[PDB]
Order: structure tokens, then sequence, then C-alpha cells
């Protein structure tokens, strides 16, 4: 019962598997990229992201946090909230 | 029944059910690439009319959208077995003792753990320290006569630490 | 698609659809916002009274006491006799132990002329 | 120190102030609380509540109560003793209710009869009875080891 | 010889010491597990000895000693035998909860808090024990009353998750009507028959026995799990995987036909008796067939599947054949001990995540447990032929060739069907699939412990069971004589059975989506009894307590019957007397009426 | 929409927080706490002596205790004690 | 048993001339000399009683009564600190001389030879008791508590003097052996009907019967520990061993109006260990499971059954062990949380990891687990039960059911699974609690072992 986690290698996890979905790039694909601001993806497809992040990370997050993350540095700060993974 | 608002929006409602149904669809349609048909389908489904500017269309779409949803939903999802409602649900709650105590041992034992007691009374100390002037400067100054809302503000005014914290950041580590 | 889903006295009728949800007005509007700032007025008091490092004790829920008080010694008034109660009140007291004390008439007439009889397994019964 | 009037005697007559000594007294919306009304049976003017209240209010709102799923300020429903999570669980049933009383009965009652059925036509194999040497088997039944036989001897197939 | 009575009590004796042990300590043990490990060990392994001279002689016997109320013309020592039952039913609980202790071991290496979790497995261990070697009925009914305790705070383990201790909850509740049922059984062997003794009531055949019959099979549905009182069996699944395992494999479920076993010779008449048990294990055997399909949970599967098995049983004791049944509960515990175990393997393996979804393929990956869930599962439905085949077929023959009842012998085929089917389920859909679960793998069986748990549990499911079918005094008739489609039949319906769930699986495959069809509603909320019944039934009776006890007919009742009346009453009398004025004519007229009222009313003078 | 900036600065100094009293609760200074086979067979054997002490003699002083469905003879064999053979079963015929 | 009496009144000016911090040491070393004292006594072999000079005697339903008082004294003492500490030593020596004084009124109310010595011994035990719950009762209704207390007792059980006094000048003197001796059935006339009926409900109100059961709840709810202990266990079981003293006399008639009292029992016994299982207030649902207890006691003894009033005994000193003992572990939980109301005060599996054993234990010898004395003394009501009327068994059953569901929802409702966090007062137990918890069970559990002592005198 001890798997342990990072910072830098869950956020690289996460855009990992960011990197890995069909349309949007990994041309102009960093942490610091808002998805409905300036991907110009719909929120559909967000909601899509957000439903891959709990498959993979197999904890439900709540339907009032599938609102308003938009950027991967604020997922990877609210997984590992939800994780309690600091040193 | 949300902290921030009253009102979701018409928005909020459409995607909350976007969720649960595509949920659902996973919990229906295991070996996973029939699911992958299927919830290509249902996204086929909600991009038939992006275009919708009308409002009770929509409405009335939406609430039969809930009557179609209801009339084919599955008894025991695959919820997340550490989410309420899944098979944890605070399985681990066994040894998730409260951090007001840790303060009423005996003093052998105090002795036995002396640099991350030291290290404890100056985070009291730091909570004391700082609880008078920003915090009832702040919960007299941003209120209004009524306070109607629920998320609170930090102490972005001048210095230390946003105000209502202690039970929020020393909670148990969620794997004790 | 279907019935609509009726609620009974345990099926619980959820807020998905309700449907009379969707006919907004704006004083329901004006209701859901006054109800989200008494529970935020009523959160900011409990978390002002929660978050002291002097406090020791409890913290002086007034609500339990109130409806404990309310439901242990507030019962006997208010009070009056109705129809209703006092029909209730003898159909639930004595009705009950009429009923089994029927049936013990029954079932000690039955074992009193059995055993005056002699046709009873009392071969051997001994542990009176 | 507590107030005396902070406790709850008396009914909704009359309309303006009690209403609104309620709607103080007990942090609620003004018009919809609702008495229960004066029945007679006690509950004096304490508050009516929509009666499920554990099996809904899903647990990521994060109130204060963690598991009695209040929030300290709230009527508290005059059933919390049995209204809660671990004793009755009112969530919402996929199907309905009638149809799901009437199927179960419908099922129990259904084997019950066949069983009623199958009870009035037994099955057996083509199998005599067993062949007892001491006359059905004496001597190891009841008793009597000296004194009534009843001589029925089993003559061959 | 005394040899054989003093072994049977130094093997009672040596589940004491590391209680006390514990209890006496003051000095912190770590190897508290390997302490309980050597002393069940050794007990094993001194149990062994005098089942092996009871088979080479016979030679059966009863001990007795320390008697206590001798009071009426009855008395009660702790008085326990050793006859057939009691010898070959020990040592194989004992070596099943030897290897419950190793997979504890190893599953329950996290929690800090191993030393009181293994004093209330081992005293559970005891009471079991005391239960199945007693012939003193009140000494059935202390390890009756102490087995159900004890599963509640083993149950209950996991303080939080209330869904558990409500569990436990329903698990004590199912365990009371068992009390009542067993009590009214007491009742009358009290007052017919002198004595609650299992050797006089034996050595007489009151054959009027409808009323204690009927209390005994109330006992049994409520100890057994079975029709009416089975839902607290996967309620009772979600605690812990050994808690699960111990609980509800080998021991504490199996006791409630362990008890209809025993007395085998009060229903060796009673056709009606006989009647009414396979009607009910019909009715459990069908009902929890049917409801085992659409179950995501593993651990509800293996419930259903239990209870469907303690169904086979009820119907072999609806023939009048208890050592068949009893046979069955020896293969049948270490099947499903080595079952939920290898199932706990699984679970723990991949994060507890215990779901059907998102746990898919496991076959090439650590072959060793795969391996041991298709054992499990090919002994299911005796694949042909091996100690599963032994003790089921030989019920199912037994039950073709009797007076029966034209229905149960089908409930009990279609059942036979069904456990084929879900057993083929539970391989297709654990193990043969494409793999579904997330990454960051940790799939690990670098563990001695585990390896060789799984390891003797198979090995004894291999051989064991055909070694205690083999060598036992037959107390039967063996039928062997069966027509065409009548000894092979039960193979030919698990192997269409399992054709049947090959083109399911088949369909499965597809792209479709079909509606529900309310047979797929009627399988998923358990053929709504659970839901329905516990959300009926505490609204009935706490509403009752709200409105007739707490409300109305006590306090507010009472209180207006006695003091209100009477004290309105004095209230009255008393603001109508001292409620006077100082008009002193007015006394004065009252004295003149006296005087008038004693002189020509009553008459005083005369 | 996303979160207001507000909310975002509280969150991250409660970000701060949660990673210093993290930090806290971790320790190893290498000195973490500081504090101020023949047993097996005896351990079997002394109740084995105990309790045969007490089942012989207490035991047999005690009368109708500790009894047996005795041993079943047969008519072939013979009496250890007394000594003498049951005559057989009788003649076989279609064996 | 002069031997017995004299000591007490030895005892109690010691601790009015005693000195300051030193009350304490004094009563509790003296009383346990008592216990050991008590223990001598205990000899009563078989035909007879054991008398003595025309006052004293003891059976089997006196001796381990008497034992149970005695012993319970020093308990009783023990948890009557703390809640008065910082009240004057004056008024401290007050009140344990008051509870001094109940004892030796109840030693001799248990050791009586006369109904009327009993009678007079009954009211001194009812006297002390009101004062006590009505000025420490620490609530606003001790005062209601006290008067429903007093006037029932004394408006119930002032025609059995009547009664008594009427026995006396038709009878002779009032030895309980000479009404051994001299007794004569009394057929079905009216007034034969009467004299038992106030009797026996005097000794009803007593009990307390389902008729009058208000009595108790509040006098409960609204007691300090030493006086809740002493009116729940030795009030109730000093009421049935009243009973079962003056049933000897009056046989015929008891066949023809017992049924009412049977059944209300019955029904009532039902009804209150249904309405305590909804409840608020904590301290108020072992009251009612006291009620339920009682009135099956009450249900046993009325069926005159030798093996009725074994177990009649043995649920009696088993359930004033148990109610005692889960009395104080309410006085401990209130202690902590200052509430009495139950939903408040919850977790206390993280915190307080051994007080949380020792409320399992009491809970399940209040489950009736099957070395509890508590399961010889229903087993043995039930079993009389069912010879008497063969159907009664399932309202036996049906209060087995919903005795384990209510005292094992005690259990687990404040006392499994989430501590509030806002609690955080709660220092862990003190010595003191956990000494009054193993000197309630560890008797309990050693009487279990051999329990011959404690069946009746028809063992
Ligand atoms: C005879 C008189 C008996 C009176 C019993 C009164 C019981 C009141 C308390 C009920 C209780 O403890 O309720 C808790 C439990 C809730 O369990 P449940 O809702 O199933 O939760 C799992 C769902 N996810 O609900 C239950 O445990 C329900 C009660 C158990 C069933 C009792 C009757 C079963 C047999 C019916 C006749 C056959």
């Amino acid at each position: 019962d001890a798997p342990p986690l990072t910072l830098e290698g869950i956020k690289d996890r996460v855009l990992y598997v960011l990197k890995l979905y069909d349309k949007i790039d990994p041309e102009k694909l960093s942490v610091n990229s808002h998805f409905m601001k300036d991907l110009g993806l719909d929120s559909l497809d967000q909601v899509e992201i957000i439903m891959a992040m709990e498959d993979e990370f197999g904890f439900e997050i709540p339907d009032i946090d599938a609102e308003k993350l938009m950027c991967p540095q604020e997922i990877v700060d609210y997984i590992a909230d939800k994780k309690d993974v600091y040193e | 029944f949300l902290p921030s608002a009253a009102y979701l929006t018409h928005q909020q409602k459409v995607l909350q059910l976007y969720k649960r149904a595509l949920r659902h669809l996973e919990s229906r349609c295991v070996h996973r690439d029939k699911y992958r048909y299927f919830a290509c389908l249902l996204r086929a489904r909600f991009d038939e009319h992006k275009n919708e500017k009308d409002m009770v269309k929509a409405t009335q779409l939406l609430r039969e959208a809930e009557k179609e949803f209801w009339h084919g939903q599955h008894p025991q999802p695959y919820i997340f077995p550490e989410s309420p409602g899944g098979t944890s649900y605070e399985r681990y709650e066994c040894y998730k003792v409260p951090e007001w105590c840790l303060d009423d041992w005996h003093p052998s034992e105090k002795a036995m753990y002396p640099d991350y007691f030291a290290k404890r009374e100056q985070w009291k100390k730091l909570r004391r320290e700082s609880w008078e002037r920003e915090v009832k400067q702040l919960q007299e100054e941003t209120p209004v006569g009524g306070p109607r809302t629920e998320a609170l503000p930090p102490a972005r005014k001048q210095g230390d630490l946003p105000p209502l914290w202690w039970h929020i950041v020393t909670r148990p580590r969620e794997r004790p | 698609s279907f019935p609509k889903y009726e609620p009974s006295r345990l099926a619980s009728l959820p807020t998905t659809l309700d449907p009379a949800e969707y006919d907004i007005s704006s004083e329901t509007r004006k209701a859901q916002a006054e109800r989200l700032a008494i529970r935020s007025r009523l959160k900011r008091e409990y978390q002002l009274q929660y978050n002291d490092p002097s406090r020791r004790g409890v913290v002086e829920d007034p609500a339990l006491i109130r409806w404990t008080c309310a439901r242990s010694a507030n019962v006997y008034p208010n009070f009056r006799p109705n129809t209703k109660t006092s029909l209730l009140g003898a159909l639930f007291g004595i009705g009950p132990l009429i009923f089994w004390y029927y049936v013990f008439k029954t079932d000690r007439d039955r074992k009193e002329k059995l055993i005056q009889e002699g046709k009873l397994d009392r071969t051997f019964n001994i542990s009176y | 120190s507590h107030i005396t009037k902070d406790m709850l005697p008396g009914p909704y007559p009359k309309t303006p102030e009690e209403r609104a000594a309620a709607a103080k007294k007990y942090n609620m919306r003004v018009e919809d609380y609702e008495p229960y009304p004066d029945d007679g049976m006690g509950y004096g003017d304490y508050p009516k509540l929509p009666d499920r209240s554990q099996q809904e209010r899903d647990p990521w709102y994060d109130w204060d109560h963690p598991d009695l799923r209040l929030n300290w300020g709230e009527p508290m429903h005059w059933d919390l003793d049995m209204y809660i999570r671990n004793r009755v669980d009112t969530s919402p049933t996929p199907v309905n209710w009638n149809l799901m009383c009437k199927h179960l009965f419908g099922f129990v009652a259904f084997m019950l009869f066949m069983f009623w059925v199958g009870e009035t036509y037994p099955t057996y194999q083509p199998v005599g009875p067993k062949q007892y040497p001491y006359n059905n088997l004496y001597l190891e039944r009841g008793g009597d080891p000296n004194k009534e036989p009843e001589p029925v001897v089993h003559y061959e197939i | 010889m005394n040899l054989f009575s003093s072994l049977t009590l130094v093997t009672l004796i040596l589940l004491t010491m590391p209680i006390a042990a514990i209890n006496f300590n003051t000095h912190k043990f770590t190897n508290y597990p390997l302490y309980v490990k050597t002393t069940i060990s050794c007990a094993f392994i001194t149990s062994m000895i005098p089942t092996m001279m009871f088979i080479h002689t016979g030679q059966e016997m009863i001990i007795s000693n320390w008697h206590w109320l001798t009071i009426q013309t009855l008395k009660l020592s702790l008085s326990f035998k050793m006859d057939f039952f009691s010898m070959m039913f020990v040592p194989v609980a004992l070596f099943v909860t030897w290897s419950i202790m190793e997979f504890s071991m190893w599953y329950m290496h996290s929690d800090p808090n191993i030393n009181q979790f293994f004093k209330y497995l081992l005293l559970f261990l005891i009471t079991m024990l005391i239960l199945v070697t007693a012939n003193n009925l009140f000494q059935l009914f202390i390890g009756w009353e102490g087995v159900g305790i004890m599963s509640f705070l083993l149950i209950g383990w996991w303080y939080g998750r209330t869904d558990a201790n409500t569990a436990a909850l329903q698990a004590i509740l199912y365990n009371r009507i068992g009390d009542i049922g067993f009590i009214l059984a007491m009742a009358w062997f009290l007052i017919n028959l002198n004595t609650w003794d299992l050797q006089q009531i034996f050595m007489l055949n009151p054959n009027d026995s409808n009323l204690p019959l009927m209390g005994l099979i109330l006992a049994a549905t409520g100890k057994s799990a079975q029709f009416g009182l089975h839902p607290w069996l996967p309620s009772a699944m979600e605690g812990p995987t050994p808690v699960s395992a111990l609980l509800h494999s080998s021991t504490m479920v199996v006791a409630g036909i362990f008890l209809l076993i025993r007395f085998y010779p009060l229903t060796e008449n009673n056709k009606f008796g006989q009647s009414i048990m396979l009607c009910l294990g019909a009715m459990t055997t069908l009902f929890t067939a049917m409801c085992a399909l659409t179950q995501n949970d593993i651990k509800k599967i293996i419930a259903f599947s239990t209870s469907s098995q303690l169904g086979l049983m009820m119907v072999t004791i609806g023939i009048n054949q208890p050592h068949l049944a009893f046979l069955h509960i020896c293969t049948h515990a270490f099947f499903k001990a080595m079952l939920f175990m290898c199932s706990g393997s699984i679970i723990h393996s991949l994060n507890d995540e215990q779901d059907i979804r998102k746990m898919g393929g496991l076959f090439k990956a650590m072959p060793f447990t795969t391996t041991a869930l298709i054992i499990g599962s090919l002994a299911l439905t005796g694949m042909p032929f091996l100690t599963g085949f032994y003790s089921k077929d030989l019920i199912i023959e037994s039950a073709n060739t009797s007076y029966t009842n034209a229905w149960a012998l089908l409930m009990t085929l279609v059942a036979t069907s069904f456990t084929a089917i879900y057993s083929t389920r539970i391989i297709f859909f654990a193990l043969l699939g494409q793999p579904r679960f997330p990454t960051l793998i940790n799939i690990n069986e670098n563990n001695p412990f585990l390896i060789n748990s799984i390891k003797r549990l198979l090995i004894g499911s291999l051989f064991a069971g055909f070694i205690i079918s083999n060598n036992i005094p037959p107390m039967t008739i063996p039928q062997m004589t069966m027509p065409h489609y009548l000894k092979m039949t039960a193979l030919t319906v698990t192997i269409l059975g399992f054709i049947l769930a090959l083109e399911i699986s088949n369909t499965t495959h597809y792209l479709k989506f079909n509606y529900p069809s309310n047979t797929f509603k009627f399988s998923n909320l358990l053929g709504y009894y659970p839901t329905i019944m516990h959300r009926l039934t505490p609204y009935m009776n706490l509403t009752m307590s709200q409105k007739s006890a707490s409300s109305l007919l006590d306090l507010i009742w009472l209180e207006t019957i006695l003091p209100k009346t009477i004290s309105l009453a004095q209230m009255k009398m008393s603001t109508t007397i001292t409620s006077q004025k100082g008009l002193i004519k007015l006394y004065f007229l009252s004295f003149l009426i006296t005087i008038l009222i004693s002189t020509t009313l009553l008459n005083f003078h005369e | 929409s996303g979160y207001t900036p507000d909310e975002k600065l509280r969150l991250q100094q409660l970000r701060e927080l949660r990673r210093r009293w993290l930090k806290d609760q971790e320790l190893s200074p290498r000195e973490p706490v500081l504090p101020p086979s023949i047993f097996a067979f005896t351990h079997v054997l002394i109740p084995v002596w105990i309790i045969h002490y007490y089942l012989k003699y207490h035991v047999t002083t005690k009368p109708y205790t500790i009894v047996e469905k005795k041993p079943r003879i047969f008519p072939g064999d013979t009496i250890l004690e007394t000594g003498e053979v049951i005559p057989p079963m009788k003649e076989f015929p279609d064996q | 048993m002069l031997k017995y009496i004299i000591p007490t009144m030895m005892l109690m000016p010691l601790t009015w001339l005693s000195k300051n911090s030193m009350i304490w040491i004094n009563t509790t070393l003296h009383s346990l000399l008592i216990s050991l004292t008590s223990l001598l006594l205990l000899n009563q072999f078989g035909d007879n009683s054991l008398n003595f000079s025309l006052t004293f005697f003891s059976d089997s339903l006196s001796t381990p009564l008497l034992i149970l008082t005695m012993w319970l004294l020093p308990l009783m003492l023990m948890a009557s600190q703390h809640h008065l500490s910082k009240e004057n030593l004056a008024r401290k020596k007050l009140f344990i001389s008051m509870l001094i004084l109940l004892q030796l009124f109840l030693i001799m109310t248990f050791t009586a030879t006369e109904l009327i010595f009993f009678y007079i011994m009954f009211e001194a035990t009812l006297v002390p008791t009101l004062i006590i719950i009505t000025r420490w009762g620490n609530q606003t209704e001790r005062l209601n508590a006290g008067l429903y207390f007093l006037f029932y007792t004394l408006a119930g059980s002032l025609p059995l003097l009547v009664a008594l006094i009427y026995i006396q000048n038709t009878m002779g003197s009032l030895n309980f052996l000479i009404l051994q001796y001299w007794v004569q059935p009394m057929p079905n006339s009216w007034s034969n009907t009467f004299m038992w009926l106030a009797c026996m409900m005097a000794f009803m109100v007593k009990m307390p019967l389902y008729g009058l059961h208000l009595w108790l709840p509040k006098a409960h709810v609204e007691a300090p520990i030493a006086g809740s202990m002493v009116l729940a266990a030795i009030l109730l079981k000093l009421g049935g061993y009243g009973m079962m003293r003056i049933t000897l006399l009056l046989n015929p008639i008891t066949d023809f109006m017992a049924y009412p009292f049977i059944m209300l029992s019955l029904w009532g016994m039902i009804m209150t260990s249904s309405i305590c299982l909804r409840q608020t207030d904590l301290k108020s649902l072992i009251a009612y499971s006291s009620v339920s207890h009682m009135a099956l006691v009450i249900v046993a003894i009325l069926i005159q059954t030798p093996w009725s009033y074994m177990g009649a005994t043995a649920l009696m000193i088993a359930h004033g062990l148990t109610s005692s003992m889960l009395f104080c572990l309410a006085n401990s939980n209130y202690e902590r949380v200052h509430s009495r109301t139950m939903i408040l005060a919850r977790g206390l599996q993280t915190l307080l990891p051994l007080m949380a054993a020792w409320w399992l234990l009491a809970s399940l010898t209040n489950l009736a687990l099957p070395p509890s004395i508590n399961l010889i003394g229903e087993l043995f009501v039930v079993m009389s039960t069912f010879s008497w009327s063969n159907i009664t068994i399932i309202l036996m059953g049906l209060n087995m059911v919903i005795t384990a569901l209510y005292s094992l929802y005690m259990l687990i409702t404040t006392q499994r699974g989430k501590h509030t966090h806002h609690i955080n007062n709660i220092l862990p137990s003190f010595t003191r609690e956990n000494a009054l918890m193993s000197l309630h069970m560890l008797p309990l559990l050693l009487l279990s072992l051999n329990p011959k002592i404690i069946l009746g005198p028809l063992y």
C-alpha cells in the first residue's frame, strides 16, 4: 500500500495525457495554456478532459470543480491537493 | 445548492447531465471500444444542436433529456472507490485523529518527540500571534450588512496569512 | 417515454426532474438568494465562533438544544383533546392489549379444559 | 445562560407576528415556513421540511457536519432521530415504487403457487418399499420386545 | 483410551494463551502473528491425530466436567462431544483459518492495530469451535450468540463508513431472529423432554414435533442467510477481506444448517419437516441464482454463490441425508476459503478498487493468482471430475432418486446451470478481457506469505476433498442405479450453461446498446427485496414509535390520564373553597343552613 | 468562466501554508523516537501435562463422566479380555 | 446482622468529624471493610432461613441483594465526586452522611422480619433520595422529578399499610415464618380481590408497571449519579423483593386477577422497548431499558414457577449491575460534553481508545450475550412463560430482538465513527472512571463463572 507521487512527475503525467488528445496540438502546448480562452476548444471537450483525468487517477473530482479549472497548472495543483502529496 | 451562488446556469445543468450521462454510459458499456463508439454518438447527439439561439427549446429538450436519461440509467454505476457512495468512503478513517489533540500528552511522551513539538509550539504561537488585527479588521471591513456568499477573500490587503485557515490547513493527510 | 416517475412516502423525487423547477419567476430567484444569504451568515457566525485559540469547550449549538427542548418537554403544551387524538389514543392504547387478552382467554381455556380432561403429553412434564 | 423565549410554545395564530417571530427564531425563509398545522398532536409550532434530507445533499458541498448532512443552522427536521443515514436511506429508486412492490409480491406468490402445485403432484422413480427382515423391522422400533409382533413376512418376486 | 479425550481437550485449550498473553503482556509484541501462526499450526497437527484414531477404530466419546446449577431434575456441566461430525469438521476449520491468518498477515500489513484484529478473529475462532463441539444445548446457544457478536465487531472493524456498521447492525438483527427460533426449540425441548441435551432428545422420539421443527427452521434461515433473511450476506461482504473469508466461507454461515445436520435422528421422521426443508432451500437456490446476474462487485457474486450452496445443503437435508451435507460443508469450506483469498489477492493488487469494471484483463500478468481463480471456478460445478464433483453430484443424484416435490429438483437444476454461468462471468470479466484498469500499475507478488497460502489451499482443494470423502463409513444407501439422462445430466446441464454464457459473452462483444428489459432490473436491485423491505419496515415500526410511543400514548396521554385530571380537580376545588370574601353574614348563613340540614334533613337526635 | 482571481490568490496562500504544514509533519532526524522450538513444545506440553493430570484423576473419580460409543466387534473376530470367537457369517451362495 | 447495623452507625459520625482532604479515604476504606464484612454472611444452608432474634434473618432472596447494596456503596460514593467538588465541605459531609443513612435503611429493609417493619423501612428508603435528587438534580425540573417520585411512591404504597394491619389482626403476628405456617387460602370474594389489589398495586407502582411508569424517567434524567444508581438498582429491585415476600400469602385468587397485570406488563414491555429506540437524551434510554426489564421481572414474578423465581432473582442482580455501570458511563460522557443529548457527543473511537471497550462490554451485557447473567434470567423467564401459555413466546422474542437492537444502536450511534471536530475539550479518561468500570464488571464475570449463589430460595 505505497505508491508515492511527486509534483513534477504528476505534472508531467497530466501534460502527457493532454498531449495525447487528438484535436489540440502539441505545437503550442504548455502549463500556462487556458482551455476556453486561447486554445479555442469547447467546454464540452474540456469536460471530456476532466473525465479523462478522473478515469486515469481513480477519484471523482466534484461537479462544482468541473467548471472553473481551464488550465493544466490548477489541475495539477488540485490533484496534488486531493492526494495530499508534498514533503 | 452550491457555495458560490444559487442558480447554476442552464449551461451548468446541461454540463452536469453530460458528465452523469457519460459516466452512466461508462458503467453500461464495458470492453471500452463500444464505449468509445457510443460516447462519441452521445457527443454527436449534443452537437446536433450547437446553433441553438432559442431558450425555451433548449430547456424543453433538456427536460426531455432528463426523461430519456431516467428511462435508461444504470442501477449500480461504476462509482470511483474513494468518492462518497463508493467502496472506500473514508475507509481509512481509522486513524484520522483530529489535530487539536496531540497537545494533551504526558511530558515524558513529549520528551520522546522534541523537535516536532518545538515546531508545533511555534506554529501555535503563529496561530494566536496573528488572529486579532488581521482577521477582525477583514471580517468587519469586507462584509456588507449581509455576507451573502461563502467563499471568503484572503488577506490581500497588507501582510500575513489569509483569515479563517486553521481547520482548513491542519486537516489529516487522508493516508494515515 | 415513461410515466414520469411518481414519488411516494419512500420513493424520493430527485431534483433533476421536478418538473416544476423550470417555471422560474423573479420571486423564486429572490427566494434562493435569500436562502443563500441566510446560510452564508450562519456559517460566518459559526466560523467566527469556531476559530479562536482560546476557545476550549463545545461550539454551543442553539439549534440542537432548541430541537431537544421542543421534543422532550414542550410537547405536553400544546395539546388539546380532539376526536382524532382521543380516538387514536384509545385505539393504540387498549386495543392490542384487549386483543391479546382475548387470545390468552382462549388459550388458557383450552389448556385448563384440556388437562382437566387428561389428553395431554404429560407422561412426563416435569419442569413446572 | 439561555433565553427561555428561545424555546417554542404555541402555534401560528395570529398570522403576522407568529410567522415573523418563527422566521426570526428558526432562521428560515419567511413565507416558506409552514406549521403542521395545530393538529393537537403536540408538535408545537415546529417547521415542516421535505422529509428526505440525507440521501440527497451530495457530500461535495463540504458543509460542517461530515456525516449528519447538517450545516449547524437549519430547522433540524422533527425526524432527525430516524431520517439519518445508517437508519433509513431514502435514495430515489431506479424504477418506481408500485412497480417494485407488485413485481416482488407477484414473484413470491408465483413461487408459493408452484410450491403447492408441486406438493399436490409428487415425483418418484419406479421403486417399491423396502423389505425389512424382522417383519418391517421389529425390536428396533418403539419396543415391546417379546409381546406383540405383527407377522408379515416377505414373499419373493 | 484417555489419549483421545486428552488430545481433543488440548486442541481446545491451545486456543487461549494468545488472548490472555496480550491481556497480560505490558511489554509490546511485534511477532504476535508469528505466535498465532505457530499455535494454530500445532493445534492443527494435534487435531489430525484423533481423527486418525477415529477412522482407525470408530470409538466415539463424550466428555463432561464441572457441573453448575443442578437445580431441578436437570443439570448442566461444561460438556462437549466428539462423534463423526465434530471429528471431521474441526481440522478443516483450523486449516482454513490458519491460511486466513497468513493472508491477513499480508493483507492487513499496514494498519497498526493488528493485535486487536487478531484478538477478535481468534476469539471468534474459539466461539465457533465451542459451537461445533458441544452437546449440551445451552453451550450451543453460547457459541451461537458469541459468533454473532464476533461477526458484529469483526464487520464493524472499520469505524466510519456508516454502510459497514449498518451492515453489522443487519447481521446482528438476523442473528436475533435466529435466537427467537432457537429459544422456541429450547422451550419445547425442556417442557416436553425434561432437558436440553442431545443424548436424551435422541434417546426419545417425540413424534409430534411440528412446533420445535418450525422453530429450528426459523433459527436456521436466520443464521444461514436464506430466503427472507438473506440480504445481510452481501452487506456483510462489505467488510474487509479476511473478515469476509473466515466469516462467510467456513464459519458463521455454515452453522445454520449445521444444527439441522446435528438433529438428524429427530428429523428421520416428520416428512412434513423435510418438505419444508427442501421447499425453502429450493427457493433460496433459485433466488440467488437469478439474483447473481449483473452484479459488478466480486464479493457479492461470491455471496450469492455461497447462498446457493447453502440452498443445495438445505435440499440435501430435504432428503434424509446428513452426511453428504457434511461432506459438502468440508469441500465448500476449503473451496471458498481459497476463492476469497484469491479474490483478496486481486483486490489488494489493484488498490482495493474491488469491482468488475476497471479490472478487466488479468491473465499472463502474475498467472499464479489467475491459476488460483480458474482452479477454484473449475472446482465449482465439479468439472469432470474433481473434489467439487463428489458432494454436489451425490446430492443431485440422491435428490433425483427420491420422493421429491417435482419443483425443487428442477429449481436446483436451473440454479446449478446458473452458478455455471456466473462462474463463467467472473472468469471472463476478471481474466480474459482486453485489459481495462488505470496505469501506474503496482501489480506485485514479491511476497512469500500469499504464495504460501494460495499454494497450500489449492493443494487442499485438489486432494483433501477426495481424502475426506473416501474413507468414511457410509451411513446411507448408495443408490448407484440411475437411468439414461439421470447420472450424466448434471454435467450436461453445466456444459450447456457454459454454452449459454459463452453466447452471452459473444453477444456482449458487439456494439449494440439494447435497453434493459426489467429482468436485468430485477437482478440488479437483488430482486427488490433488500431495497423495499429495508425502506418499508424501518418506516413502519419507527413511525409508529414516533406516533404512538414517543409522542402520543406513553408521555402525553399518561400525563393527561393520571396527573392532569387529579391536579386540575384539586386546583378547581381549592380555587372554589378558599376564594371567599370577608362578609361574615355569609358565614353565619352557612352556620344556619348547617343547623337546619342537621335538624330536618338527616336525623341526628333520631 | 473560471476562478475569480481573488480566489486564486487565497488558494495560493493556502498552497504555501499546506506545503509548510506537511513539511512540519514529516520527521526524520535519524534519531526520530527516543525510548526512555523448545519454547514451542513446552508451550504445548505443559497444558498436556496439566490437563492429563486433571483428566485422569478427578475425571476418573467422577463416575458418569467421559463415556464412549464402544468399538464394534465383528462376527469373525475375538475378544481381548475374555477371548473367544463369534461364529462366522453363514454360507454365501451367488457371490 | 446487628454486627452489620452498628458499624454503619459507627461510620457516620467519623465522616462528620473528619478533617479536610481526609473525608474521602476514610469513607472509602471503611465501606470496603463493610464489603468484606458483608461477604462473611453468605451461609444459607438447605431447609430453612438463617434467623436472628426477632428482627433479623437471611435468605437468598435477601443475601445477594444485601451484598449488592453494600458492594454498590463505594462505587456509588466514588462516582459522587468531581460534580460537587467546588461545593462546601459541610454540604459534602451532609451528602455523604445522607447516602450512608440511605444505605443503613436499605440494609434495614432487606433484613426485615415483619412486613410492617418492611413498610417502615420502605418509606425510610423513600425519604433521603427525594432530598438528594431534588437538591443536586442539576436541571430545571429536578423539582418536578422529586415531586413525582415522592407522590407516586407514597400514594401507591399507602393502602398497603391498611392491608398489612388487617393481616396483622386476622392472623396474629407477622413473621415471615408464621405466615409460612399459619396461612390459609382466601377464595374469590370481592374484598380478597381488593386487598390483593391494594398490596400488589403498591408494589406495581414501585416496579414501575406500564400504567404508572411516568414516575421513572424524570427522576432518572434529573438526578445526580449516586441517587441515580440507588434509585434504579436498589429501589426497583427492592420493590420486586417486597412482592416476592408478600406473594407467599394469597395464592388462590392471583389466577383470577393476575390476567390484567401480566397483559399490561407484556404489552408495555414491547412498547417501552420500542420507545427507548428513537428518543434523544442518551441518559433516558437506559431508564426505559430498566422499565422494560422490570416489566419482564413482573411477568416472571406473577406466573409463579420455581424456574421463574430463579430467573427473576438472576435478572434482578444482573440488571442492577449493568444499569448502575451504564449510568456511570453516561455520567462520564456528560462530564465530557456537557450535553446529555445523544446526537451531539460523537466519535469516541479515535479518542478514548479503551473507554469504548467498557461501553462495548456494558452494551453486550445488556444485549444478553450468553455468559451474561441477564441471559440466564431472560432464559429462565422464557422457559416459564412458554410453560405458562405456549403462545406468549413471540412477545418474548420480539422483546429480545428489539432489546439487542436499541442497546447496540446506543453503542454505534454516539460511539462509532466520526468526531464532530468541534468538541476539542475531552481529556483522556481518568483512572477513577476506569476503576469504577473494573469494579462493576469484574464481579459480574467472576459471578458468571460459578453463579449457583445468586439463584433464588427455590434452588
